[PDB]
DNA sequence: GAGAATCCCGGTGCCGAGGCCGCTCAATTGGTCGTAGCAAGCTCTAGCACCGCTTAAACGCACGTACGCGCTGTCCCCCGCGTTTTAACCGCCAAG
DNA sequence: CTTGGCGGTTAAAACGCGGGGGACAGCGCGTACGTGCGTTTAAGCGGTGCTAGAGCTTGCTACGACCAATTGAGCGGCCTCGGCACCGGGATTCTC
């Protein structure tokens, strides 16, 4: 048939998404999430489009920055797969918890 | 003229201001009359910005200046 | 009446709460009770709340 | 409690009777 | 008030983020953890943003509120003002 | 203008007005907005230069934010200056760890 | 309208100085503007704290220079300082 | 002699209020002083930025309250706003 | 005319007038409201009390009747909110929290 | 002879209770002046300044050693190695 | 060569307070390097503050300001 | 050596970058003057240098065992991919 | 300028399954580091003279806010166009 070795097209995905600059998280459900979280602080909020775009940029930047440190925490433990403990350690050293 | 409105001086029966039931005791943190422990639970976990609106509905909010 | 329906339905009511519709609620759903402190304290009991309660739709 | 009941909610609280009534809760319907 | 939306951050999206972050292999328990972290993050940001909105006595959260929130949180964001 | 008298492109007058308000100090020096506008013009020049080169490498003539990100992150000093700064529509630098490269 | 201003025209001029045949998009321009404003607030703030620490109620070019020496790392500082001392010299050659 | 002010007597009074039978070392005194100074600079700074953001030239109690809501976390902020409101109300009443 | 302090009228201990002066001559704004000094003094006094209380507790734990920097450190690093407030703050002569990982414990 | 690990834990319990400085005073002073002699000639140092430098230095080093130890344990090891320090510094955003 | 003044058992003690059971041999030199860089930055900023104040004696407040501007506020020395 | 799958190249539809223009309000020009800042002058806190000395501590080293580290078999859990289910995306007029 | 809502699309998200590369527990050779005692370096001690230089004070004076007159620099706004996103045939380069 036509198969590919596990870890090849994933690496190609890394090289492709690192080259691109467009946003990754889907816009509409993220906006829905933002509006869902905001309803615990002020009832009936209105949002500028630029505000939601800013929140999405900051969030994706934060997460993509965290995934690097996570990946480093995974390689430090002689592994290639990221694990929850790697995220925990990353955020711990980062000074968040 | 227009100064014929008169206040009172008498004991007032203080009712609840979350519900309408008669309530016998208030709070130190938020100063709300309340009926029983369910209303006390809903008072102590209400989102901020509303514990002042109950005193706004009852009066004497005393908002900042 | 508008303030108490705004604070009763606490988590957000999906509906325009005008003043005039609360006035028409007051016009046909309010009556001065004869003996207030006895009527009030046993009003929200479960036995018979279905006939005290008055309910209002919205489109 | 299941072993005791086998061996042997909203209807308790008044806030559901105050907001909604003796009928059960709102299932987030249209009307 | 809608339903859930924490599941809106779907699996392939988190996978994409990991790809841009340079991750070859991802665990299964990564996604829920990421949803939690993102939830905490967005909470911390939106709280301060809404605070700035309330101090301005506005009912509409502007972009500048988000920018101020991020800046005072220690993550300055360019391309929106400030 | 004071910008022309100092050979600067950035507005000395506007910088002086901004320093006047904003509650920084009581009175503001006369050479202070000149110096400040000069520094801003220098930094602007450096970033726009490096980003221009980055745009040239991508066969583009209009600088996109991606070029700005590439310029800043490829300069340790500029990266240090903008360490806690997130550039919108900038992406990340291409970086794949050595142990992630295919083997066997 | 209220005439919302920025550092647009100046950034464009300097861009055409360092690169005559190179343009810039709107988003990148906004980012450059935000950068200029950020550095401005940082330098002016540090200068303000400098003046306040020494019980002096004036932000002269000295406080600005020290602020640059504190903020900008390495060569970026050096060059900047030079570009400052140059400017403030020329301003004193035609005033 | 040039007298230098400090928050010593005040934190001492507070100490006597909360713990009448405990003492305080000079080092810890200076630490508490630096603490109060730091928070003062923080809240006042954030309040200043708040006033500047809304084109206002006056820092009222509202700006201070919002600043405290932004800086102090959770229940600490709640009790802080509580004590602040009590104090400003009692001050408003007693002329 | 029988003067009284603004701190006494506000029912506080921290100096209201001093805080007001610092706000005025601190380059924060052109004008400052009358509620700002009493509010700020109240917040500072409250935070002061919250630290001194836990510090007194930690002092009592070490059988000492004088609060030392160590007691302040133990007070702040245990209170999560206070710790977050002073996360980028180093307390001199305060040491660290006694914390040993489970892996390093004897087998 | 104790088994190799007991004395180490005893030292950990010993120094986690203490608060006094660990690095010797005079060598640290000599190091401070050696590093300072490349910025300003014939520098005079206040004793409190050197003490502050040492307090902050030891605090920073201990804080880094905690994270380093965490990196060591994360790799299923009970020994800190330069890789751990470099990783800690990297995540903290210093390297 | 005063960086060797910071001795091996001193770094060991600091590691103990940090909660470290076993220490490698390559740790000490690394620690000396990190401390050297940290002190370089802090003292650089401090001397900058000193020279701005037209003084030839770096005070404790200069150290406090330098540490504060690096995001490492220090209580117990003023400020 | 088969098979995708990036890259390259010539063509084309499109909209945002760039230049012009009306014109408003902020920068410039210019003079008084309160005063912060320069600055010489002067008191004295405090930093620097250092002679010898008890000794804690750094250093040096031998013995050895817990531990870093390479090797390895086995359970298993993500990877890749086709199919199927689902909602994000888009146009876009319209209430407020 | 944000919000609602058709309905129409289709790429993206879900579900499922074979299976291959990797997490992970077990084991063993070996060396790097811990523990303890002897040798040795110099930190810590204090004694205090010397004086640099921080700190304060008074006097002189040059700096900059401040009101006022006023003109163009700069922002909002309009429009032709060319960089660039788009698009599809085919070069071609990694992969298995």
């Amino acid at each position: 048939p036509h198969r590919y070795r596990p870890g090849t097209v994933a690496l190609r995905e890394i090289r492709r998404y690192q080259k691109s600059t467009e946003l990754l998280i889907r816009k509409l459900p993220f906006q829905r999430l933002v509006r869902e979280i905001a309803q615990d602080f002020k009832t009936d909020l209105r949002f500028q489009s630029s505000a939601v775009m800013a929140l999405q940029e900051a969030s994706e930047a934060y997460l993509v920055g965290l995934f690097e440190d996570t990946n480093l925490c995974a390689i430090h433990a002689k592994r290639v797969t990221i694990m929850p403990k790697d995220i925990q350690l990353a955020r711990r050293i980062r000074g968040e918890r | 003229t227009n100064i014929e409105s008169a206040p009172s001086l008498a004991p007032m029966k203080h009712y609840c201001d979350v519900t309408g039931l008669p309530a016998p005791y208030l709070d130190p943190k938020t100063r709300l009359r309340y009926h029983n422990k369910e209303i006390f639970a809903m008072i102590r976990n209400l989102p901020q910005g509303m514990g002042e609106q109950f005193l706004e509905a009852r009066g004497a909010h005393t908002v900042l200046k | 009446m508008l303030k108490l329906l705004k604070l009763k339905y606490y988590t957000g009511f999906p509906g325009k709460l005008n003043s005039s519709q609360t006035e028409h609620m007051v016009r046909d759903f309010c009556y001065v009770s004869l003996d207030y402190d006895r009527e009030l304290a046993g009003y929200l009991d479960w036995t018979g709340l279905e006939d005290r309660e008055r309910i209002v739709q919205y489109p | 409690x299941x072993x005791x009941x086998x061996x042997x909610d909203w209807s308790k609280s008044l806030l559901h009777a105050f907001r909604y009534g003796p009928r059960p809760f709102d299932p987030s319907s249209q009307a | 008030v809608l339903r859930d939306n924490i599941q809106g951050i779907t699996k392939p999206a988190i996978r994409r983020l990991a790809r841009r972050g340079g991750v070859k292999r991802i665990s299964g328990l990564i996604y829920e953890e990421t949803r939690g972290v993102l939830k905490v993050f967005l909470e911390n940001v939106i709280r301060d943003a809404v605070t700035y909105t309330e101090h301005a006595k506005r009912k509409t959260v502007t972009a500048m509120d988000v920018v101020y929130a991020l800046k005072r949180q220690g993550r300055t964001l360019y391309g929106f003002g400030g | 203008t004071r910008s022309s008298r100092a050979g600067l492109q950035f507005p000395v007058g506007r910088v002086h007005r901004l320093l006047r308000k904003g509650n920084y100090a009581e009175r503001v020096g006369a050479g202070a907005p000149v110096y400040l506008a000069a520094v801003l013009e220098y930094l602007t020049a450096e970033i726009l230069e490096l980003a221009g080169n980055a745009a040239r490498d991508n066969k583009k003539t209009r600088i996109i934010p991606r070029h700005l990100q590439l310029a800043i992150r490829n300069d340790e000093e500029l990266n240090k200056l903008l360490g806690k700064v997130t550039i919108a529509q900038g992406g990340v630098l291409p970086n794949i760890q050595a142990v992630l490269l295919p083997k066997k | 309208r209220s005439r919302k201003e920025s550092y647009s025209v100046y950034v464009y001029k300097v861009l055409k100085q360092v690169h005559p045949d190179t343009g810039i998009s709107s988003k990148a321009m906004g980012i450059m503007n935000s950068f200029v404003n950020d550095i401005f607030e940082r330098i002016a703030g540090e200068a303000s704290r400098l003046a306040h620490y020494n019980k002096r109620s004036t932000i002269t070019s000295r406080e600005i220079q020290t602020a640059v020496r504190l903020l900008l790392p390495g060569e970026l500082a050096k060059h900047a300082v030079s570009e400052g001392t140059k400017a403030v010299t020329k301003y004193t050659s035609s005033k």
